[PDB]
């Protein structure tokens, strides 16, 4: 029994996880191409026409969100600083190490353990609360539509 | 008695091995459904693309040139976002390795620091999820009923 | 200034002046490290950091461009490195590609200061500045804790660094029968400085040679076989008085000032 | 005695399983489900920032209004007995470390 | 009588074996269901693009010129640009969680005092968030009951969408 559970533990932790990351990547490969085909759709359905004030208001927003990514002080630039701070060891701070007294190990174990058991409950209830709230928000939106 | 106690314990665990076989069949069906939804979105994108890329380029206008220029800028934004996400994930996954470099499954400093970091990132998620719940409350409360 | 150093293959005064401007900026910053954070000033900018990576990949790898550069450019690039190797640890970490976070091509990179000690197209007499500044840069990196084992293992395993020391020990003993009167003083000070840094370095490499307490079955094979059991034994078995000569000549004859200055 | 061996393996296994569940309800795509391993000063700084922030999201009543029924609900619900918590904390002083 | 043997070692060893089979089994449900939720989010994430691409594939198959021309840009292009904003602000909020903060006031404390202050602060945050969650869940539990009473009054709907799995 102990062996068969370790056989299935290794199936979840390696085989199923390798299928999950491959499906996560194919989701990105389909989302980038959902945008490819919808930009190409909107050009095709707008072709041979003037703009609208809403096409201007959204084309301005497409330019605003291009520049914040591409300017000298951009999101790209600031990720490239951190890429280089990390390469340099600007974030590998020195690892001081201690004897925690054998008098304090039982107090510390039970303090951290009571925090884990409290966090466990708060996460169990808040996970449900966000689900019940979005279910109520979905139901109310269709009730405001009949 | 102690052999009969351990025998009932093994039996009641084997009755729950039948439930682990249930979770494996549920997990298998999620892996079937996500695969064949991805292979269906793929197939409908190819069935939309093929309609756009069979129209004439005859009578494009100056508005259609600026429009093809800006709706392709939106496609460039998603691909540049994904380059930044992969590079910043390539920073986080190194910072995590850098703190874990001293891996010693007999230390206490490594384990106490990780249990407190797992607590910290969980408490940051609990705050973020209370904000998402409270802002969802406002949108329930402003969704007045007839 | 690094564009002017990398691109201007031609008006070499501009490459020299750029190294001197950088050296004076480094000198000003080192007097103001109570206020200016020099690491952040070299963290932000990947155009600049790809320029240090262009300059390092040019200088570290390509000896064929190095012997197109004049000794005056080579010396003032070494002066910039001697200045920044005092306090500006992060700038040097980049300029050497000392950064880490089977395929072994990487071991070519961190070897370049050990090329500069051993690439005998260049001499260690024929200019005092270049050769003194190289021994100062090597001394600074050997005295700095963050570079220590990562530089000192590469020096210890390089048999020809120990051959350089066993050649400069001839330069002393083969000059000391041949030159009387005029000029000598400033090169004699530069020779005594090169020797002083080499003896500090020797003291530290001899300290580290033994504290790997676990390696009981392998150290006694390595130390007996990389160095030939001829070469190191022949010094101390021919010159059986060798430490008594080292004390009475190479220490005390250098110290006895009332002979050296009247 | 029997010791119930106070293993920080099983405590780390369960702090990490809470995160591995959280990162299945955060999006499994993009910068949504990552976590950062911080060192102990950064854990203290981020803890202070989250303490100073969350204390201004709790409408704590005037300290002369310590609502005994909410106190009795919340600390039983989540397990936050201050008499157990403060007793465990009071054995963790500076002379508990070398 | 003098050929009797003890066996309590073996009966302890089997108990401890069955305690390890239980611990591995509890972890096996957590690892099963973490994967099941991770694949549910991929099914739910596909469902929107899957629908909207499939409607434009159909409109462009009846050859139907809608006389009310679809408004320009289309509402899924509005949503695509806001989907770029939400990724952009996820990157901003990641940068601000990875950049090393300028030297905190905690450089005026020892490792020992800052560790005790971290245990105190985590215990205070845990109390603060426990109150915020207990309040927000109590009030979500008002709104859910108003909604069920509204559906039960005007629509006679005794169905409840908050029935758990």
């Amino acid at each position: 029994a102990l062996k068969r559970m370790r056989d299935l533990e290794n199936h979840l932790n390696f085989h199923i996880h390798t299928q999950l990351e491959m499906m996560r990547k194919k989701q990105i490969e389909l989302i980038q191409r959902y945008i490819e085909v919808w930009s190409n759709l909107e050009i095709y359905q707008s072709k041979g026409k003037t703009f609208t004030t809403s096409e201007e208001r959204i084309m301005k927003k497409i330019y605003e969100l291009f520049e914040e990514i591409n300017q000298p002080n951009s999101i790209k630039s600031k990720v490239e600083e951190i890429s280089n701070q990390l390469k340099l060891g600007s974030m590998e701070k020195e690892k001081i190490k201690y004897e925690i007294s054998p008098e304090a190990v039982e107090p510390l174990y039970n303090l951290l353990k009571n925090m884990t058991i409290s966090i466990e409950r708060i996460t169990n209830e808040l996970e449900i609360a966000v689900k019940d709230a979005q279910i109520l928000k979905n139901e109310l939106y269709q009730l405001k539509k009949c | 008695q102690r052999i009969m106690d351990n025998s009932q314990k093994l039996g009641k665990l084997m009755d729950v091995v039948v439930k682990l076989n249930s979770q494996q069949n549920a997990l298998n069906q999620c892996i079937d459904v996500v695969r064949d939804q991805q292979a269906l979105l793929e197939r409908s994108l190819n069935a939309l693309d093929s309609k756009i890329k069979s129209s004439p380029k005859d009578n494009e206008t100056t508005a259609d040139l600026e429009r093809e220029r800006i709706y392709s800028l939106a496609t460039k934004i998603d691909d540049d976002i994904i380059k930044v996400e992969n590079k910043l994930l390539g920073v986080v996954n190194k910072i995590n390795q850098n703190q874990v470099k001293d891996d010693n499954p007999k230390d206490l400093n490594q384990k106490v620091s990780k249990i407190l970091n797992d607590h910290l990132n969980t408490l940051q998620w609990i705050d973020k999820s209370t904000n998402i719940l409270q802002e969802s409350l406002k949108v329930i409360e402003s969704t007045s009923l007839p | 200034l690094f564009n002017y150093i990398n691109i201007i293959s031609d008006c070499q005064d501009i490459q020299i002046l750029s190294c001197e401007i950088l050296s004076s900026l480094v000198r000003i910053l080192r007097v103001l490290e109570s206020n200016f954070s020099v690491s952040t000033l070299f963290n932000t900018d990947e155009p600049f950091i790809l320029m240090i990576e262009k300059f390092s990949k040019k200088f570290i790898i390509n000896n064929n461009e190095f012997d197109v550069w004049s000794l005056q450019l080579k010396t003032n690039i070494l002066r910039l490195l001697v200045e920044s190797s005092t306090n500006q640890i992060y700038f040097i970490n980049r300029l050497l590609n000392c950064e880490n976070n089977d395929s072994g091509g990487d071991k070519k990179n961190k070897s370049f200061i050990i090329k500069l000690l051993l690439d005998r197209n260049v001499s260690i007499n024929d200019n005092s500045e270049f050769s003194l500044a190289l021994f100062q840069l090597v001394n600074n990196l050997y005295c700095n804790s963050i570079y220590y084992d990562s530089f000192v293992d590469q020096l210890n395993n390089t048999q020809d660094f120990w051959n350089l020391l066993l050649d400069m020990q001839k330069t002393i003993n083969e000059e000391e029968e041949q030159e009387e009167e005029s000029i000598i003083n400033e090169e004699l000070i530069c020779k005594k400085l090169k020797i002083t840094y080499a003896i500090e370095i020797l003291s530290l490499s001899v300290l580290l040679s033994s504290d790997i307490t676990t390696a009981t079955t392998t150290v006694g094979n390595l130390v007996c076989s990389t160095l030939s059991n001829n070469k190191w034994n022949e010094i101390f078995k021919n010159n059986k008085s060798g430490i008594v000569n080292m004390i009475n000549n190479y220490y005390f004859q250098f110290i006895d000032l009332e002979n050296v200055f009247p | 005695m029997n010791v119930k061996e106070m293993d920080f393996n099983d405590l780390s296994n369960k702090s990490n399983q809470i995160i591995n569940r959280i990162s299945s309800f955060s999006s499994p795509i993009g910068l949504s489900s990552f976590n950062i391993e911080r060192n102990l000063q950064e854990i203290g700084d981020t803890s202070k920032q989250l303490n100073d922030l969350t204390s201004s999201k709790t409408p704590f009543s005037n300290p002369l209004e310590p609502n005994v029924f909410q106190d009795s609900k919340i600390n039983r619900k989540y397990g936050l007995d201050p008499k157990v918590l403060a007793k465990n904390l009071s054995n963790i002083n500076t002379s508990s470390f070398t | 009588m003098n050929s009797f043997s003890n066996y309590d070692t073996k009966i302890n060893e089997i108990s401890i074996g069955l305690d390890q089979v239980a611990s591995v089994m509890d972890n096996l449900f957590n690892n099963f269901d973490i994967h099941i939720q991770s694949f549910k989010y991929l099914e739910e994430s596909l469902a929107k693009p899957l629908n909207s691409v499939n409607e434009q594939v159909h409109l462009l198959s009846t050859q139907f010129h809608s006389p009310f021309s679809q408004a320009r840009p289309s509402k899924e292009m509005e949503i695509i640009v806001d989907s770029l904003v939400e990724k952009i602000d996820r990157i901003k909020q990641t940068i601000l969680c990875v950049t090393p903060t300028n030297k905190s006031q905690s450089q005026n404390l020892s490792f020992q005092e800052s560790f005790i202050s971290t245990l105190q602060s985590n215990q205070i945050i845990l109390r603060n968030l426990a109150y915020i969650v207990d309040n927000l869940v109590t009030e979500l539990e008002r709104h859910k009951k108003h909604f069920l009473l509204y559906k039960k009054k005007y629509y006679n709907q005794n169905y409840n969408p908050f029935l758990k799995q």
